[PDB]
């Protein structure tokens, strides 16, 4: 949800936070029997019962509404 | 001891029935015929895991 309220450039902060969460799951799993991180992530992304998830839907929304009409490409620096 | 063991046995039988059903269902999934509705991505109801807390 914090990703969903930010521009496209926050995908990096998103996957950083997801990695922190995965490490937390790995640590807590040493003692507790939790759901697999994939299952938890899919449940949180609405990607269990549906083909696409929230992250990709917001990626497309961001593309359409903010990326195509507002950004300038630089060929040399890419 | 025996009462709760018996309860476990009931639960195990129910889960075994469900697993048998799910396995026979999964063996006949068709990928080429599989069709996904782009229009219905969000109007679909999301799956929620159980949240029972004693």
């Amino acid at each position: 949800g914090r990703f969903e309220s930010e521009d496209l450039t926050s995908i990096v902060e998103l996957d950083g936070l997801l990695e922190i969460n995965r490490m937390t799951h790995k640590l807590l799993s040493r003692y507790l029997t939790l759901d697999g991180f994939d299952a938890m992530f899919r449940e949180a992304n609405h990607n269990v019962s549906a083909p696409y998830g929230r992250i990709t839907l917001h990626v497309f929304w961001e593309l359409n509404y903010d990326f195509l009409p507002n950004y300038c490409y630089n060929g040399s620096t890419n | 001891l025996f009462n709760e063991a018996h309860s476990f046995s009931f639960r195990v039988n129910s889960l075994q029935e469900r697993v048998d059903r799910l396995s026979v269902s999964v063996t006949q999934l068709d990928p080429k015929e599989e069709e996904l509705s782009l229009q219905d991505i969000t109007m679909r109801k999301a799956f929620r895991s159980s949240t029972i807390q004693d």
